[PDB]
Protein backbone atom coordinates (compact mmCIF):
# COMPACT_ATOMS: atom_id res chain seq x y z
CA UNK A 1 0.00 0.00 0.00
CA UNK A 2 2.91 2.41 0.93
CA UNK A 3 4.73 3.47 -2.31
CA UNK A 4 7.61 5.93 -2.97
CA UNK A 5 8.31 6.47 -6.74
CA UNK A 6 11.31 8.70 -7.68
CA UNK A 7 11.68 10.40 -11.12
CA UNK A 8 13.72 13.25 -12.73
CA UNK A 9 17.04 11.30 -12.80
CA UNK A 10 19.09 11.29 -16.04
CA UNK A 11 22.11 12.79 -17.89
CA UNK A 12 23.44 16.33 -17.09
CA UNK A 13 26.57 18.24 -18.29
CA UNK A 14 28.87 19.10 -15.32
CA UNK A 15 27.91 22.43 -13.60
CA UNK A 16 24.30 21.90 -14.83
CA UNK A 17 21.08 21.44 -12.78
CA UNK A 18 18.48 18.65 -12.26
CA UNK A 19 15.30 18.30 -10.13
CA UNK A 20 14.44 14.95 -8.47
CA UNK A 21 10.82 14.35 -7.35
CA UNK A 22 9.44 11.43 -5.24
CA UNK A 23 5.64 10.77 -5.30
CA UNK A 24 4.47 9.27 -1.93
CA UNK A 25 1.21 7.31 -1.23
CA UNK A 26 -0.24 4.92 1.44
CA UNK A 27 0.70 7.09 4.51
CA UNK A 28 -0.02 10.62 5.93
CA UNK A 29 2.72 12.55 4.05
CA UNK A 30 2.89 15.66 6.36
CA UNK A 31 3.18 13.37 9.45
CA UNK A 32 6.49 11.85 8.12
CA UNK A 33 10.08 13.12 7.71
CA UNK A 34 11.41 12.53 4.13
CA UNK A 35 15.09 12.00 3.08
CA UNK A 36 17.29 11.48 -0.01
CA UNK A 37 20.04 8.78 0.22
CA UNK A 38 22.38 8.16 -2.78
CA UNK A 39 24.63 5.16 -3.63
CA UNK A 40 27.41 5.22 -6.29
CA UNK A 41 27.52 2.00 -8.42
CA UNK A 42 29.20 -0.71 -6.25
CA UNK A 43 29.59 1.70 -3.24
CA UNK A 44 27.83 2.22 0.14
CA UNK A 45 24.91 4.45 1.26
CA UNK A 46 25.38 8.23 1.88
CA UNK A 47 22.66 10.47 3.45
CA UNK A 48 22.27 13.62 1.22
CA UNK A 49 19.37 15.74 2.65
CA UNK A 50 16.17 15.27 4.73
CA UNK A 51 13.23 17.72 5.24
CA UNK A 52 10.78 17.53 8.23
CA UNK A 53 8.04 20.20 8.90
CA UNK A 54 8.59 22.74 6.05
CA UNK A 55 11.61 24.81 4.80
CA UNK A 56 12.60 25.80 8.41
CA UNK A 57 13.60 22.12 9.05
CA UNK A 58 15.98 21.23 6.12
CA UNK A 59 19.33 19.38 6.70
CA UNK A 60 22.15 18.66 4.15
CA UNK A 61 25.48 16.71 4.06
CA UNK A 62 28.58 19.04 4.08
CA UNK A 63 29.22 17.51 0.55
CA UNK A 64 26.01 19.00 -1.04
CA UNK A 65 25.59 22.19 1.16
CA UNK A 66 24.73 25.41 -0.80
CA UNK A 67 24.46 23.25 -3.98
CA UNK A 68 21.31 21.07 -3.41
CA UNK A 69 17.90 22.35 -2.14
CA UNK A 70 15.36 19.86 -0.64
CA UNK A 71 11.62 20.83 -0.54
CA UNK A 72 8.16 19.19 -0.14
CA UNK A 73 4.61 19.92 -1.45
CA UNK A 74 2.30 18.15 1.11
CA UNK A 75 -0.75 19.05 -1.12
CA UNK A 76 0.70 16.75 -3.91
CA UNK A 77 2.42 14.23 -1.49
CA UNK A 78 5.71 14.97 -3.40
CA UNK A 79 9.34 15.34 -2.17
CA UNK A 80 11.82 17.37 -4.36
CA UNK A 81 15.64 17.66 -4.54
CA UNK A 82 16.95 20.56 -6.70
CA UNK A 83 20.57 19.66 -7.70
CA UNK A 84 22.88 22.48 -8.98
CA UNK A 85 26.65 22.73 -9.80
CA UNK A 86 26.75 18.93 -10.40
CA UNK A 87 30.14 17.06 -10.11
CA UNK A 88 31.02 13.40 -11.03
CA UNK A 89 31.05 12.74 -7.22
CA UNK A 90 27.23 13.26 -7.63
CA UNK A 91 26.72 10.38 -10.19
CA UNK A 92 24.72 7.84 -8.07
CA UNK A 93 21.26 6.22 -7.55
CA UNK A 94 19.14 8.65 -5.42
CA UNK A 95 16.67 6.84 -3.07
CA UNK A 96 13.57 8.57 -1.65
CA UNK A 97 13.20 7.39 2.01
CA UNK A 98 10.54 8.06 4.71
CA UNK A 99 12.00 8.96 8.16
CA UNK A 100 9.52 8.01 10.99
CA UNK A 101 9.97 10.52 13.89
CA UNK A 102 9.12 7.76 16.48
CA UNK A 103 12.90 7.02 16.82
CA UNK A 104 14.23 8.65 13.55
CA UNK A 105 14.62 5.59 11.24
CA UNK A 106 13.98 5.11 7.47
CA UNK A 107 11.32 2.34 7.30
CA UNK A 108 10.25 2.87 3.60
CA UNK A 109 12.47 3.26 0.48
CA UNK A 110 11.77 3.96 -3.21
CA UNK A 111 13.41 1.98 -6.09
CA UNK A 112 15.90 4.90 -6.60
CA UNK A 113 16.50 7.13 -9.70
CA UNK A 114 19.97 7.35 -11.35
CA UNK A 115 21.75 10.72 -11.96
CA UNK A 116 24.59 10.49 -14.58
CA UNK A 117 27.09 13.43 -15.01
CA UNK A 118 29.93 13.71 -17.67
CA UNK A 119 32.75 17.91 12.42
CA UNK A 120 29.93 15.37 11.71
CA UNK A 121 29.55 11.99 13.55
CA UNK A 122 31.72 9.22 11.91
CA UNK A 123 30.53 5.54 11.96
CA UNK A 124 33.24 2.80 11.75
CA UNK A 125 31.87 -0.72 10.98
CA UNK A 126 34.08 -3.80 11.85
CA UNK A 127 34.56 -6.04 10.03
CA UNK A 128 34.65 -4.56 6.47
CA UNK A 129 33.87 -8.05 5.03
CA UNK A 130 32.86 -11.45 6.58
CA UNK A 131 32.77 -15.11 5.34
CA UNK A 132 30.42 -17.43 7.34
CA UNK A 133 28.38 -20.69 6.95
CA UNK A 134 24.60 -21.43 7.20
CA UNK A 135 23.81 -21.95 10.93
CA UNK A 136 26.82 -19.85 12.17
CA UNK A 137 26.53 -16.93 14.69
CA UNK A 138 27.45 -13.59 12.99
CA UNK A 139 28.23 -10.37 14.97
CA UNK A 140 28.90 -7.11 13.00
CA UNK A 141 29.74 -3.98 15.15
CA UNK A 142 29.37 -0.16 14.70
CA UNK A 143 31.40 2.48 16.64
CA UNK A 144 30.44 6.21 16.69
CA UNK A 145 32.77 9.29 16.75
CA UNK A 146 30.76 10.53 19.83
CA UNK A 147 27.69 9.27 21.82
CA UNK A 148 24.44 8.81 19.77
CA UNK A 149 22.36 7.51 22.77
CA UNK A 150 20.10 4.72 21.28
CA UNK A 151 19.50 6.55 17.92
CA UNK A 152 21.18 3.70 15.91
CA UNK A 153 19.57 1.78 12.97
CA UNK A 154 20.68 -1.44 11.14
CA UNK A 155 19.87 -2.01 7.41
CA UNK A 156 20.19 -5.01 5.03
CA UNK A 157 20.80 -4.41 1.27
CA UNK A 158 20.94 -7.18 -1.42
CA UNK A 159 21.96 -6.91 -5.11
CA UNK A 160 19.48 -4.87 -7.22
CA UNK A 161 17.30 -3.93 -4.16
CA UNK A 162 16.69 -0.86 -1.94
CA UNK A 163 17.98 -0.96 1.67
CA UNK A 164 15.66 -2.63 4.25
CA UNK A 165 15.37 -1.66 7.97
CA UNK A 166 16.21 -4.55 10.39
CA UNK A 167 16.72 -2.66 13.73
CA UNK A 168 15.79 0.85 15.02
CA UNK A 169 16.37 2.42 18.51
CA UNK A 170 19.65 0.37 18.82
CA UNK A 171 17.83 -2.91 19.81
CA UNK A 172 14.17 -2.80 18.48
CA UNK A 173 13.33 -5.41 15.75
CA UNK A 174 11.42 -3.75 12.81
CA UNK A 175 8.02 -5.44 12.07
CA UNK A 176 8.40 -8.46 9.71
CA UNK A 177 12.17 -8.98 10.40
CA UNK A 178 12.94 -12.55 11.65
CA UNK A 179 13.75 -13.04 15.40
CA UNK A 180 17.31 -14.40 14.64
CA UNK A 181 18.26 -10.70 14.00
CA UNK A 182 18.90 -8.58 17.16
CA UNK A 183 20.70 -5.28 17.95
CA UNK A 184 22.50 -4.17 21.16
CA UNK A 185 24.59 -1.23 22.49
CA UNK A 186 24.15 2.47 23.45
CA UNK A 187 26.55 5.47 23.47
CA UNK A 188 29.41 4.73 20.98
CA UNK A 189 29.58 0.86 20.62
CA UNK A 190 26.76 -1.17 18.90
CA UNK A 191 26.33 -4.79 17.63
CA UNK A 192 24.03 -6.48 15.05
CA UNK A 193 23.80 -10.27 15.77
CA UNK A 194 22.35 -13.12 13.60
CA UNK A 195 21.83 -16.21 15.88
CA UNK A 196 21.50 -18.95 13.16
CA UNK A 197 22.60 -17.56 9.72
CA UNK A 198 20.24 -18.48 6.79
CA UNK A 199 20.95 -18.55 2.99
CA UNK A 200 18.91 -15.29 2.44
CA UNK A 201 20.98 -13.43 5.16
CA UNK A 202 23.99 -13.30 2.71
CA UNK A 203 23.85 -9.55 1.98
CA UNK A 204 25.56 -6.19 2.83
CA UNK A 205 24.68 -4.67 6.27
CA UNK A 206 24.90 -0.90 7.01
CA UNK A 207 24.46 0.76 10.43
CA UNK A 208 23.23 4.44 10.67
CA UNK A 209 23.23 7.07 13.49
CA UNK A 210 20.06 9.30 13.80
CA UNK A 211 21.24 11.36 16.86
CA UNK A 212 22.42 14.40 14.80
CA UNK A 213 21.62 14.28 11.02
CA UNK A 214 22.32 10.79 9.51
CA UNK A 215 25.71 9.11 8.81
CA UNK A 216 25.90 5.49 7.44
CA UNK A 217 28.61 2.92 8.26
CA UNK A 218 31.02 1.89 5.44
CA UNK A 219 29.00 -1.39 5.13
CA UNK A 220 29.83 -5.07 5.91
CA UNK A 221 29.49 -7.74 3.15
CA UNK A 222 28.44 -11.13 4.66
CA UNK A 223 29.48 -13.90 2.17
CA UNK A 224 29.29 -17.75 2.17
CA UNK A 225 32.41 -19.85 3.07
CA UNK A 226 33.86 -22.47 0.61
CA UNK A 227 32.76 -26.20 0.85
CA UNK B 1 6.83 31.55 14.70
CA UNK B 2 3.11 31.84 13.73
CA UNK B 3 2.83 27.96 14.00
CA UNK B 4 3.80 27.66 17.75
CA UNK B 5 2.13 28.95 20.99
CA UNK B 6 3.88 31.30 23.51
CA UNK B 7 2.95 29.40 26.76
CA UNK B 8 4.74 26.18 27.93
CA UNK B 9 2.27 23.25 27.34
CA UNK B 10 2.93 21.82 30.88
CA UNK B 11 2.96 24.94 33.16
CA UNK B 12 1.38 27.62 30.81
CA UNK B 13 4.21 30.11 31.66
CA UNK B 14 6.61 32.12 29.41
CA UNK B 15 10.44 32.40 29.39
CA UNK B 16 12.78 30.11 27.37
CA UNK B 17 10.34 28.02 25.25
CA UNK B 18 11.38 25.33 22.67
CA UNK B 19 9.04 24.71 19.66
CA UNK B 20 7.99 21.19 18.56
CA UNK B 21 8.90 20.85 14.83
CA UNK B 22 5.43 19.33 13.95
CA UNK B 23 2.69 20.52 16.46
CA UNK B 24 2.11 23.99 18.09
CA UNK B 25 2.98 22.89 21.71
CA UNK B 26 6.15 24.57 23.17
CA UNK B 27 8.13 23.57 26.32
CA UNK B 28 10.59 24.80 28.96
CA UNK B 29 13.81 22.66 28.76
CA UNK B 30 12.98 20.59 31.92
CA UNK B 31 9.11 20.75 31.56
CA UNK B 32 9.30 18.32 28.59
CA UNK B 33 10.23 14.72 29.63
CA UNK B 34 12.84 13.88 28.68
CA UNK B 35 14.48 17.37 28.81
CA UNK B 36 14.64 19.38 25.49
CA UNK B 37 17.82 18.84 23.37
CA UNK B 38 17.57 21.83 20.93
CA UNK B 39 20.80 20.24 19.48
CA UNK B 40 18.51 17.66 17.69
CA UNK B 41 17.75 17.73 13.92
CA UNK B 42 14.95 18.41 14.36
CA UNK B 43 13.30 18.43 17.85
CA UNK B 44 9.83 16.76 18.02
CA UNK B 45 7.90 16.61 21.37
CA UNK B 46 7.15 13.11 22.80
CA UNK B 47 3.36 13.34 21.99
CA UNK B 48 4.01 13.79 18.21
CA UNK B 49 6.69 11.00 18.34
CA UNK B 50 4.48 8.56 20.39
CA UNK B 51 1.60 9.32 17.92
CA UNK B 52 3.86 7.68 15.23
CA UNK B 53 4.61 4.47 17.28
CA UNK B 54 3.24 1.03 16.26
CA UNK B 55 -1.86 -8.15 26.50
CA UNK B 56 -1.73 -8.77 30.35
CA UNK B 57 -0.21 -6.12 32.77
CA UNK B 58 2.00 -8.67 34.68
CA UNK B 59 3.93 -9.01 31.33
CA UNK B 60 4.38 -5.20 30.80
CA UNK B 61 5.86 -4.55 34.32
CA UNK B 62 8.36 -7.52 34.09
CA UNK B 63 9.72 -5.84 30.84
CA UNK B 64 13.28 -4.38 31.05
CA UNK B 65 13.34 -0.55 30.53
CA UNK B 66 14.78 -0.57 26.92
CA UNK B 67 14.70 2.57 24.67
CA UNK B 68 10.93 2.14 23.82
CA UNK B 69 9.78 1.27 27.42
CA UNK B 70 11.86 4.29 28.70
CA UNK B 71 10.13 6.58 26.10
CA UNK B 72 6.59 5.33 27.07
CA UNK B 73 7.24 5.95 30.83
CA UNK B 74 8.61 9.47 29.93
CA UNK B 75 5.37 9.94 27.85
CA UNK B 76 3.24 8.85 30.90
CA UNK B 77 5.24 11.08 33.35
CA UNK B 78 4.81 14.14 31.04
CA UNK B 79 0.98 13.54 31.04
CA UNK B 80 1.04 13.26 34.90
CA UNK B 81 2.91 16.66 35.03
CA UNK B 82 0.39 18.20 32.50
CA UNK B 83 -2.47 17.45 35.00
CA UNK B 84 -3.08 20.50 37.33
CA UNK B 85 -2.81 18.21 40.45
CA UNK B 86 0.90 17.45 39.60
CA UNK B 87 1.69 20.68 41.64
CA UNK B 88 0.53 18.95 44.89
CA UNK B 89 2.58 15.70 44.41
CA UNK B 90 5.71 17.32 42.78
CA UNK B 91 7.84 18.03 45.94
CA UNK B 92 8.11 16.39 49.43
CA UNK B 93 4.59 15.61 50.76
CA UNK B 94 3.21 18.14 53.38
CA UNK B 95 2.73 15.25 55.90
CA UNK B 96 6.50 14.31 55.77
CA UNK B 97 7.72 16.74 58.56
CA UNK B 98 4.70 16.00 60.93
CA UNK B 99 5.24 14.11 64.29
CA UNK B 100 3.41 4.95 55.04
CA UNK B 101 5.66 2.68 52.83
CA UNK B 102 8.34 5.18 51.51
CA UNK B 103 8.27 8.98 50.95
CA UNK B 104 7.64 9.46 47.15
CA UNK B 105 7.09 12.53 44.88
CA UNK B 106 7.08 13.25 41.08
CA UNK B 107 10.45 15.18 41.04
CA UNK B 108 12.07 12.05 42.69
CA UNK B 109 10.53 9.73 39.99
CA UNK B 110 11.48 12.33 37.29
CA UNK B 111 15.20 12.42 38.36
CA UNK B 112 15.31 8.56 38.54
CA UNK B 113 13.61 8.08 35.10
CA UNK B 114 15.81 10.76 33.39
CA UNK B 115 18.91 9.05 34.98
CA UNK B 116 17.76 5.60 33.60
CA UNK B 117 17.53 4.49 37.29
CA UNK B 118 14.58 2.07 36.65
CA UNK B 119 15.82 -1.27 35.18
CA UNK B 120 12.16 -2.38 34.52
CA UNK B 121 8.77 -0.72 33.76
CA UNK B 122 7.68 -2.12 37.22
CA UNK B 123 10.06 0.23 39.16
CA UNK B 124 8.49 3.35 37.54
CA UNK B 125 4.81 2.20 37.82
CA UNK B 126 5.28 1.10 41.51
CA UNK B 127 6.85 4.48 42.55
CA UNK B 128 3.98 6.32 40.73
CA UNK B 129 1.35 4.16 42.58
CA UNK B 130 3.16 4.56 45.98
CA UNK B 131 2.52 8.40 45.80
CA UNK B 132 -1.27 7.69 46.02
CA UNK B 133 -1.03 4.78 48.57
CA UNK B 134 1.03 7.08 50.91
CA UNK B 135 -1.50 9.94 50.30
CA UNK B 136 -4.54 7.72 51.22
CA UNK B 137 -2.98 6.88 54.64
CA UNK B 138 -2.94 10.54 56.04
CA UNK B 139 -4.82 13.48 57.78
CA UNK B 140 -8.71 16.08 55.26
CA UNK B 141 -7.76 16.57 51.53
CA UNK B 142 -10.99 15.73 49.56
CA UNK B 143 -10.49 14.24 46.05
CA UNK B 144 -6.94 15.76 45.67
CA UNK B 145 -4.97 13.27 43.49
CA UNK B 146 -8.07 11.33 42.27
CA UNK B 147 -7.68 12.92 38.78
CA UNK B 148 -3.82 12.50 38.63
CA UNK B 149 -4.17 8.78 39.61
CA UNK B 150 -7.19 8.00 37.32
CA UNK B 151 -5.42 9.83 34.39
CA UNK B 152 -2.09 7.90 34.86
CA UNK B 153 -3.93 4.51 35.08
CA UNK B 154 -5.98 5.28 31.87
CA UNK B 155 -2.79 6.39 29.97
CA UNK B 156 -0.74 3.41 31.37
CA UNK B 157 -3.30 0.87 29.97
CA UNK B 158 -3.53 2.76 26.59
CA UNK B 159 0.28 3.21 26.00
CA UNK B 160 1.16 -0.50 26.74
CA UNK B 161 -2.20 -1.81 25.28
CA UNK B 162 -3.27 -3.72 28.51
CA UNK B 163 -6.35 -6.13 28.36
CA UNK B 164 -9.87 -4.54 27.90
ZN1 LIG C 1 7.04 25.04 31.70
ZN1 LIG D 1 4.66 17.92 19.12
Amino acid sequence: EVQLLESGGGLVQPGGSLRLSCAASGFTFYGSGMGWVRQAPGKGLEWVSSIYSGSGSTYYADSVKGRFTISRDNSKNTLYLQMNSLRAEDTAVYYCARTSIYYYYMDYWGQGTLVTVSSDIQMTQSPSSLSASVGDRVTITCRASQSISSYLNWYQQKPGKAPKLLIYAASSLQSGVPSRFSGSGSGTDFTLTISSLQPEDFATYYCQQSSSLFTFGQGTKLEIKRT
Amino acid sequence: SMRNLDECEVCRDGGELFCCDTCSRVFHEDCHIPPVEAERTPWNCIFCRMKESPCQESEVLERQMCPEEQLKCEFLLLKVYCCSESSFFAKIPYYYYIRLKEPMWLDKIKKRLNEHGYPQVEGFVQDMRLIFQNHRASYDFGQMGFRLEAEFEKNFKEVFAIQE
